RNA sequence: CGAGCUGGAGAUACGCUUUGACUCGGGGAUGUCCGAAUGGGGAAACCCACCUCGUAAGAGGUAUCCGCAAGGAUGGGAACUCAGGGAACUGAAACAUCUCAGUACCUGAAGGAGAAGAAAGAGAAUUCGAUUCCGUUAGUAGCGGCGAGCGAACCCGGAUCAGCCCAAUCAAGCCGAAGUGGCUGGAAAGCUACACCUCAGAAGGUGAGAGUCCUGUAGGCGAACGAGAGGUCGUUGUUCGUGAAACGAUGACUGAAUCCGCGCGGACCACCGCGCAAGGCUAAAUACUCCCAGUGACCGAUAGCGCAUAGUACCGUGAGGGAAAGGUGAAAAGAACCCCGGGAGGGGAGUGAAAGAGAACCUGAAACCGUGGACUUACAAGCAGUCAUGGCACCUUAUGCGUGUUAUGGCGUGCCUAUUGAAGCAUGAGCCGGCGACUUAGACCUGACGUGCGAGCUUAAGUUGAAAAACGGAGGCGGAGC
RNA sequence: GUAGGGGAGCGUUCAGUCCGCGGAGAAGCCAUACCGGAAGGAGUGGUGGAGCCGACUGAAGUGCGGAUGCCGGCAUGAGU
């Protein structure tokens, strides 16, 4: 009995083209290209994903760095006094405190200088 | 079809029990006057092959014979 | 419809090609070579280009085919087949099963009971132990 | 392919006798044969009705103009009759006189 | 060991099939049977057959075109197909032993089932169909499963040939598909205890 | 056969037929011209004749070979068979013996088959007993640049049987059981409540799925006509390649015995065995399959033959090559008629269940071209993505982990193949469809899983039955090595 | 993790068998934010007009982006 290809490879196909919508010409709607964008496409997903784990770190450093600087503090030594007297907060939340809560910040930077002398 | 017995084999290779396979000593028709004595003696013989070649004459012949 | 396939009694075959799941590509064969290539024949004894171990050999003898001897055992004439002795067709119509041969009884085992034997030839230490024992070996004239 | 194909060209019936429509929208209604085709196995009951339009030609008659007359059909929808009851009315086949064949149902003839 | 129905009683004998019967040898009997069967009969082409004479079409360089050699090809819309059927036959000689082994274990199955009937006699009249299925619904055949019978007297066939729920074996063409295959077996009871030995 | 018919062809008018048409079976009659062509010629289907009878119109004859005559031969046939002739590529990883293989092809003859056949035989048992066929022996004995590779037969089981003579019933057809009421529906065959048939539940048609409408089937009938010698030299055949070369087989030279004789037993000799050369026919089993029928874990429109038909269209001076082609509806009820236009085309109407079937008439994917709408885009640098956030939009697996779109940011070297190393300025490819490639065979080899019997395991060819399978020990594998 | 060997499976047809659906509508097609570890598979809505899903088992012409692949259609170059 023989067997032609009849639907699955439409079903693939569509799989793909519907992944591939937004997709700036061809890319968007021949399955060559378009499965082949994907490909790459994975390559980024993946990395970013660790990648966006740095990146917000990065964010949230540079506020706090502000923070600090804000009154006279190198982020360094701020986030250092911050370890001594062991207040062992996130750097997330940090950041929060910092842009979101000002007396706040204020008081865990005379702590962490306090700490430091 | 039947696989064919390797009739280059009827006369110079041995099956076994253990499943081994024989054949002999080499170099004594003008190897000889060389002589050594030993040698003459040892070459009349006959002896079991290494292993690594030996399937390739199992497969020349099926019967064993 | 009810029923089912022994665990393990028919193994789904290999098509090779089909994805990189998978058997990519190349189809277990790698990367060129003359082993890559849809065609017959290469074979199986040819080593090298060369010469052959096969002819590189000497050749003994000869072939000789001869009358070849079909076995006959003690342990079987003897242990429990409690004599219905050898007979002609007896001895075929139980372990011994040939034609177009001659039968031969030899030693292995050990011997007790008296039986008389029917066989086309024997070993010495045969007749020896099958007499000592209490029976005879008939030979054909 | 054929429409008397698979029915050995038979009709059954014959041009005259009276039918009823088993199976339709005409579920019985009574009819003379007017005509019976065979090998097409198609045929006319004074039923059926249709309303057709003959198209602009000309000659005869300028403009087209219209006609009720009625679409042939079938046999098999087309049934014969039963004297008393008159319905759903199969046949078989005896011999009154004397080489003359004939047509009864559960209780002859037609 | 099981009872009989119109003459007799008996039915004492034929050993069984057990651990507790096996569906393995049941299935490979099976499989086995409708494999022997089949019609061995997809046909196709190849290049050698797809009239598309040898001819080489064009130029083997030259062209700016992929080279080709004839339009008989496996890579050609027309042409023959590369890996296709052809005639054979899926049959084999699956050995006696399992043959024997399977049918008992399909008897059984009915048996510890148990959708037995041992039949000695039919009371069928003279080879009417009514009759089968009066004496059936007598025995216990309400309508609702399908049953093989097998029996030897040409009267009780004719009857039980029309009769959409069940199927008509004769003598000895038994085997563990069409009793598998249904429901019910009309075992009958003369060549059971007999064919017991 | 018994009511319709007047070919596909679907069109009018003409008609025919219950004194029996049409269709079917069975014979007959008529059958122009070409073609073995055959009265002579010829560029096939055309040209010109002569002779016999006729009133003419016409009819017959006029080839060649075997024959006394009567009579037979000529040409065609897909394969199947026999014969004269007889390749190469290939493989031996080069080639020449060799292998391909007496294969492809050419030719001759012949049939429904043919060939072969009634022992100077196999042979080794003082056994079989014409042939052809299958199983098996058996990849065994042997052949061979003893390399590639080539490869019997006797016995054993089956198929089918035969040994004779001469020279001193199917083919046309008929006949065949048993349901109605309500329900949905455009339409009943389906749903349903109660029914009956079955030797008939195989199938097909009927507005959608019918055992009980139709045609049929199980069954029963069924026709006037109808069919049932030796040797030498050069060589070769079988497993036979000059090898110890037997034997047959013939080209050229030689050409013995006929019974107290002849031929073989693989050089050759005796012995001892099997045999009757120089004359012929022979059914049966076997091969094929243009054609007919039945079936199918065969195809359904790029499949399947090349063809849903066509060796046509088309190409070719020729030999030769050689396509794509399918679908309105249940039924033509095929759209009278009004509207814009010469038309084409469309918009109504009207039919239908549906015209979301309208004749470019089943579904109607994708590339590809457009209209509208959302959000966006004219200081911007880009493998076109990702990931984060803001904007705007939307709310039928959907108001949150949302969906569409977007701005800004970070980040980021198409895919495949080929490679020491690919974004590569290295290969491939315009795009999307659809077709497209690790298979089959052998009762071979060797393994892993599994199974059934287990010092035991097993059949093959065949036989019988066959909506199934059983029989079949002939041989095979294990049994002891050297 | 490349060549490679091994393990478990997803989908396609034909087939045996059972569950069973379908003119109050089958397959096929179209949209989507659901489910599964993945091959994949469900819900509903629109299409269509007469056939088909599911489980288990069997057999394969059984899964395509490439082959300057084959057939066909439609794009670029170009209103040149
Ligand atoms: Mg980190
Ligand atoms: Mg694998
Ligand atoms: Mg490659
Ligand atoms: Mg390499
Ligand atoms: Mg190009
Ligand atoms: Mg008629
Ligand atoms: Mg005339
Ligand atoms: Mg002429
Ligand atoms: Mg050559
Ligand atoms: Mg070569
Ligand atoms: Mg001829
Ligand atoms: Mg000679
Ligand atoms: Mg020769
Ligand atoms: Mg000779
Ligand atoms: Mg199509
Ligand atoms: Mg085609
Ligand atoms: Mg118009
Ligand atoms: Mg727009
Ligand atoms: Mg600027
Ligand atoms: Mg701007
Ligand atoms: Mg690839
Ligand atoms: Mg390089
Ligand atoms: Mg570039
Ligand atoms: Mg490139
Ligand atoms: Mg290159
Ligand atoms: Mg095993
Ligand atoms: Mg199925
Ligand atoms: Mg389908
Ligand atoms: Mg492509
Ligand atoms: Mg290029
Ligand atoms: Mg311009
Ligand atoms: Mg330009
Ligand atoms: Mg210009």
């Amino acid at each position: 009995p023989r067997a032609k290809t009849g639907i699955v490879r439409r079903r693939r196909h569509k799989k793909v083209l519907k992944r591939a919508k937004g997709f700036w010409g061809s890319r968007s709607k021949q399955y060559r290209n378009a499965f082949q964008t994907l490909l790459n496409a994975a390559t980024y997903e993946y990395r970013d994903r660790r990648n966006k784990k740095r990146d917000f770190r990065r964010l949230w450093i540079q506020r706090i760095n502000a923070g600090a600087r804000l009154h006279g503090m190198n982020y360094s030594t701020f986030i250092n006094g911050l370890k001594r007297a062991n207040i062992d907060l996130n750097r997330k939340v940090l950041a929060d405190i910092a842009a979101r809560e000002p007396e706040a910040f204020k008081a865990l930077v005379d702590a962490s200088r306090n700490a430091r002398q | 079809p039947k696989m064919k017995t390797h009739k280059m084999a009827k006369r110079r290779i041995k099956i076994t029990g253990t499943g081994k396979v024989m054949a002999f000593k080499s170099g004594k028709r003008h190897q000889n006057t060389g002589k050594s004595g030993d040698e003459i003696r040892g070459k009349g013989k006959g002896f079991v092959l290494a292993k690594a070649e030996w399937a390739r004459m199992k497969l020349m012949l099926p019967r064993g014979k | 419809h009810d029923l089912k396939p022994t665990p393990g009694s028919r193994k789904d075959r290999k098509r090779v090609g089909r994805g990189p799941g998978g058997t990519d590509k190349t189809a277990g064969r790698g990367h060129k070579g003359q082993k890559s290539r849809s065609g017959a024949g290469k074979g199986a004894f040819f080593e090298g280009g060369r010469s052959r171990l096969i002819a590189r050999l000497p050749k003994r003898g000869f072939n000789n085919v001869g009358t070849t001897y079909e076995v006959v055992k003690l342990s079987q004439l003897q242990d429990l087949e409690d004599t219905t002795f050898d007979r002609d067709t007896l001895e075929a119509y139980r372990l011994v099963r040939r034609k177009n041969r001659p039968v031969k009884l030899l030693a292995s085992g050990e011997i007790s009971r008296a039986v008389t034997v029917h066989v086309d030839a024997a070993s010495a230490a045969a007749i020896k132990a099958v007499e000592a024992a209490g029976g005879r070996v008939v030979l054909p004239e | 392919p054929s429409a008397g194909s698979h029915h050995n060209d038979k009709l059954h019936f014959k041009k005259g006798d009276t039918v009823i429509v088993l199976s339709g929208k005409h579920k019985g209604q009574t009819g003379k044969v007017l005509l019976a085709l065979p090998r097409d196995q198609k045929v006319v009951v004074e039923g059926v009705n249709v309303i057709t339009k003959n198209v602009k030609p000309s000659m005869t008659n300028p403009q087209g103009g219209q006609e009720q007359r009625e679409l042939a059909l079938h046999a098999s929808k087309v049934a014969l009759v039963d004297p008393e009851t008159g319905k759903a009315t199969r046949v078989r086949k005896q011999i009154v006189d004397g080489k003359k064949v004939r047509v009864a149902v559960a209780s002859g003839k037609t | 060991a099981q009872i009989n129905v119109i003459g007799q009683n008996g039915g004492r004998t034929i050993e069984l099939p057990l651990p507790e019967v096996n569906s393995g040898v049941l299935h490979e009997v099976v499989t086995w049977q409708l494999a022997s069967r089949r019609r061995g009969t997809a046909s196709t082409r190849t290049r050698a057959q797809v009239s598309k004479t040898g001819r080489k079409m064009y130029g083997q360089k030259g062209t700016g075109n992929a080279r080709h050699g004839d339009r008989s090809v496996p890579t050609f819309v027309g042409g023959g197909v590369a890996f296709g059927p052809k005639p054979r036959s899926y049959d084999y000689t699956l050995p006696r032993q399992v043959r024997q082994l399977g049918l008992a274990m399909a008897i059984a199955s009915r048996q510890e089932g148990g959708k037995l009937v041992a039949v000695d006699g039919f009371d069928i009249a003279d080879a009417k169909t009514k009759n089968f299925i009066s004496w059936a619904k007598q025995n216990g055949l309400d309508g609702t499963e399908k049953v093989l019978l097998v029996t030897d007297d040409e009267n009780t066939r004719r009857a039980a040939r029309n009769v959409s729920w069940v199927s008509v074996l004769p003598v000895a063409g038994v085997n563990v598909y069409d009793i598998l295959r249904h429901d019910r077996l009309v075992i009958d009871a003369a060549a059971l205890e007999i064919v017991e030995e």
